[PDB]
C-alpha cells in the first residue's frame, strides 16, 4: 500500500480530535511511503521522535496505542519509566543497552528493509533533571544521535512537566514535533458517554427514561476516567437500592441514581457554570422604570456591533453610577443575554491577599485564555479594588494599572474579536489617571429619583399594600427620594422585623433618616 | 470464584513515602513501594483481594496510590457530634452499673 488516510478514528470508538491527523500523517507519508533507495539518494532522515504531553487522564496512552496499530509498525513494547532507571548506575546502561539491541537484532537480520519498531516510554521529565541524571540522559541520546545508525525508531513519549525536559531531547533530530490533550470536551465528553452507555445498552438493562444530552450537558470536565467512576458508582447505588428492597428480573438504572451518585460519590476537577450567575444575580432583575431598558439596549446594540464587522474587532465599555445602585448585576445579565462562547467574570472577591504581582499574573492568564476561542466576552467589576485606592495620600498599585492600561487596547491574534465590559462607582478618579481615555463609549446607571418610581417598585416587590401603601404614596408624594435599589432590600427587610402593626412607622422613620439630598 | 483475602496495612505512611528524591544511598524505600504498586495492579488481574491502609496524616503518602485504579472510595472519620457520643458513654460505663457501681446521682 502506498497510503492509509482512513479516518473512522473519531467515531471508532475514541473521540480525540480532528486536526492533529493531518500533520501527523502528512509527515508520516512523506517519510516512508516513497521508495527507500530515493530517499537515500537524497539524504534525507527519516523521521523519530514524539512526546505527547499535558495533565494526566486525558487519554494519551489510547492516542498512543492507536497511531501505533494504524501505523504498518511491530507490537508495542512500553516501560512506566523510572523502573529502567535504578538507584545504581550500570543497570540504567545494561538495561538501556538490551532495549535497543531488540530491535538492533531484527534490523540486522532483515538488513534495511525491515518494519517499524513503536517503543513508548512514560514519565521522560523524572530522569532529566545526583550525577545519574546527565550519564542516563546521554546513554539514552546514544542511540538516536546517529553513531549507532538505528533507522527504525519510532519513539513516542509521555510526560507532564514540559520545563523538567531537557532541551537537547527535542534539539533538531532527537523530537522535532509535540502534541497536547487538552480537557475532554463537551462534545467529545457527549461521544465518550455515548459509548459507554451504548456497551450498557448493548443488553438493554438501562432504562429509557436516562437520558446521554443532559448528563452530559450537567457534568464538566470529567475525563474518561472520572466518566467510568460515575457510571460504576451508578451501578453501585442501583445494585444498593436493589438489594434493599423478581425485582432482580426488573432491575432497571434511573436518573435519580446518576444524580445522586454525581452529587455524592464522585468529585469534579473543574465545573463552575452554576455558580457565577446564581451568585451575582441573587435576587432576579426587577424592572422599576424606563432607564432600566436603556442600559440593556445598548448592551446589545454593542454586542451586535462586535459580533459581526471588521476595522475594529475590540470594542470596550464602562458602566458607571452611584453607589449600591445594582452595577454588577445588570452587566451580568448583559453578558449572560447574549450566547458568546466563552464567558468569564474577573472579581477580586477570588484574591484576598496577594500581592501585585499575583494579580497581574492572574488577569493575565485570565485574558490569554480568552484569546483562544472564536469571540468571547469578559467583565471586570469594582476596578476601583483591582488597584486597591485609598483616598488619603492617595495611594494605589502602579503595576496593575500599567497592565490594564496595556491590555484595554492589545488586538487579540489574527480573525478574532473580544468584548470587555468594566464596572466602576467613582468615576473622578479613573478621570484624573487618564484611564478614560481608553474606553470607548460609558453608560449611566441612576438611582430611584421620583416616588412614582418607589412606588412602582414597593408594589412590584409585593409586601406593603393596601392601606401601607395608600399612607405611603400620601406621605411621599410632594417630596424628593434618592436611594440605591440596593439599599431598598435592607430598609424593608429591617422594617419588616418589628410588630405586626408597627411596621409603617419604623419604614418611613428609617427612609426619611437616610437618603439625604442628592 | 473462591472468596476474597483481606490485608490491613496498619500505618501504611511508614512505607510509602514520596518516591521523589529521599536524599539517601540505597532506594529501598522506592524499590518497596514501586513493588506493591506492580503487585496490587499489574499485567495479571487479581480480583480476590482487598486493602484496608489506616493513616494519621494523609499529606505523607505517595501519589500514585491516591489515583484511580490503586485506592479509591476515601473516607474520613471525624468527632462524635451529639449522639455518637452519648452511645460511647454508655458503651464505656455499661460494666459499672451492671454491678451497680455508680450512684443514682450521676
Ligand atoms: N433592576 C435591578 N438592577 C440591579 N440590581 C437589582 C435589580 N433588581 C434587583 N436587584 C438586586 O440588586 C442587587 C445588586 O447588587 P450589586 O452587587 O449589583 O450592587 P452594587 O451597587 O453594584 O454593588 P457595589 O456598590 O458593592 O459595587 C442584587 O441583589 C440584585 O439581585
Ligand atoms: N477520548 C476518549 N475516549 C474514550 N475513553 C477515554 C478517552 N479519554 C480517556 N478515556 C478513558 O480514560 C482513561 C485514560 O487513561 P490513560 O490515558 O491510560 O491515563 P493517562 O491519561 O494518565 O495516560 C481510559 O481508561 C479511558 O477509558
Ligand atoms: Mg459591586
Amino acid at each position: 500500500s502506498i497510503i492509509n488516510p482512513d479516518w473512522n478514528f473519531e467515531k471508532m470508538g475514541i473521540g480525540g480530535l480532528d486536526k492533529e491527523f493531518s500533520d501527523i500523517f502528512r509527515r508520516a507519508f512523506a517519510s516512508r511511503v516513497f521508495p527507500p533507495e530515493i530517499v537515500e539518494q537524497m539524504g534525507c532522515k527519516h523521521v523519530k521522535g514524539i512526546l505527547l504531553y499535558g495533565p494526566p487522564g486525558c487519554g494519551k496512552t489510547l492516542l498512543a496505542r492507536q497511531i501505533g496499530k494504524m501505523l504498518n509498525a511491530r507490537e508495542p513494547k512500553v516501560v512506566n519509566g523510572p523502573e529502567i532507571l535504578n538507584k545504581y548506575v550500570g543497570e540504567s546502561e545494561a538495561n538501556i543497552r538490551k532495549l535497543f539491541a531488540d530491535a538492533e537484532e531484527e534490523q540486522r537480520r532483515l538488513g534495511a528493509n525491515s518494519g517499524l519498531h513503536i517503543i513508548i516510554f512514560d514519565e521522560i521529565d523524572a530522569i532529566c533533571k545526583t550525577g545519574v541524571h546527565d550519564t542516563v540522559v546521554n546513554q539514552l541520546l546514544s542511540k538516536i544521535d546517529g553513531v549507532e545508525q538505528l533507522n527504525n525508531i519510532l519513539v513516542i513519549g509521555m510526560t507532564n512537566r514540559p520545563d523538567l525536559i531537557d532541551e537537547a531531547l527535542l534539539r533538531p533530530g532527537r523530537l522535532e514535533v509535540k502534541m497536547e490533550i487538552g480537557l475532554p470536551d463537551e462534545k467529545g465528553r457527549l461521544q465518550i458517554l455515548h459509548i459507554h452507555t451504548a456497551r450498557m445498552r448493548g443488553h438493554q438493562l438501562l432504562s429509557a427514561d436516562v437520558d446521554i444530552k443532559e448528563l452530559a450537558v450537567e457534568t464538566k470536565n470529567f475525563s474518561g476516567a472520572e466518566l467510568e467512576g460515575l457510571v460504576r458508582a451508578a451501578q453501585s447505588t442501583a445494585m444498593n437500592r436493589h438489594i434493599k428492597a423478581e425485582k432482580a428480573e426488573s432491575l432497571q438504572v434511573t436518573r435519580g441514581d446518576f444524580l445522586a451518585s454525581l452529587e455524592n460519590d464522585i468529585k469534579p476537577a473543574f465545573g463552575t457554570n452554576q455558580e457565577d450567575y446564581a451568585s451575582y444575580i441573587m435576587n432576579g432583575i426587577i424592572k422599576w422604570g424606563d432607564p432600566v431598558t436603556r442600559v440593556l439596549d445598548d448592551g446589545e446594540l454593542l454586542v451586535q456591533q462586535t459580533k459581526n464587522s471588521d476595522r475594529t474587532p475590540l470594542v470596550s465599555v464602562l458602566l458607571e453610577g452611584p453607589p449600591h445602585s445594582g452595577k454588577t448585576a445588570l452587566a451580568a445579565k448583559i453578558a449572560e443575554e447574549s450566547n458568546f462562547p466563552f464567558i468569564k467574570i474577573c472579581s477580586p472577591d477570588k484574591m484576598i491577599g496577594f500581592s501585585e504581582t499575583a494579580k497581574c499574573q492572574a488577569m493575565k492568564k485570565i485574558f490569554d485564555d480568552a484569546y483562544k476561542s472564536q469571540l468571547s466576552c469578559v467583565v471586570v467589576d469594582d476596578i476601583e479594588r483591582l488597584l486597591d485606592y485609598v483616598p488619603i495620600g492617595p495611594r494605589f498599585s502602579n503595576l496593575v494599572l500599567q497592565a490594564l492600561l496595556v491590555l484595554l487596547k492589545k488586538a487579540p491574534p489574527q480573525g478574532r474579536k473580544l468584548l470587555i465590559i468594566g464596572t466602576t462607582s467613582r468615576k473622578d478618579v479613573l478621570q484624573e489617571m487618564e484611564m478614560l481615555n481608553a474606553f470607548s463609549t460609558t453608560i449611566h446607571v441612576p438611582n430611584i429619583a421620583t416616588g412614582e418610581q418607589l412606588l412602582e417598585a414597593l408594589e412590584l416587590l409585593g409586601n406593603f399594600k393596601d392601606k401601607e401603601r395608600t399612607t405611603i404614596a400620601q406621605q411621599v408624594k410632594g417630596k424628593k427620594v434618592w436611594i440605591g435599589i440596593k439599599k431598598l432590600l435592607m430598609l424593608i427587610e429591617m422594617s419588616l422585623q418589628m410588630d405586626p402593626e408597627y411596621r409603617v412607622r419604623k419604614f418611613l422613620a428609617l427612609l426619611r433618616e437616610e437618603g439625604a439630598s442628592p | 470464584n473462591s472468596g476474597l483475602h483481606i490485608i490491613i496495612f496498619d500505618e501504611i505512611d511508614a512505607i510509602c513515602k514520596q518516591r521523589g528524591s529521599m536524599a539517601g544511598s540505597t532506594g529501598v524505600h522506592d524499590t518497596v513501594v514501586n513493588q506493591l504498586l506492580s503487585k496490587i495492579d499489574g499485567v495479571e488481574q487479581l480480583n480476590n483481594i482487598l486493602v484496608i491502609g489506616m493513616t494519621n496524616r494523609p499529606d505523607l503518602i505517595d501519589e500514585a496510590l491516591l489515583r484511580p485504579g490503586r485506592l479509591e472510595v476515601k473516607m474520613e472519620i471525624g468527632l462524635p457530634d451529639e449522639k455518637g457520643r452519648l452511645q460511647i458513654l454508655h458503651i464505656h460505663t455499661a460494666r459499672m452499673r451492671g454491678h451497680q457501681l455508680l450512684s443514682a446521682d450521676v
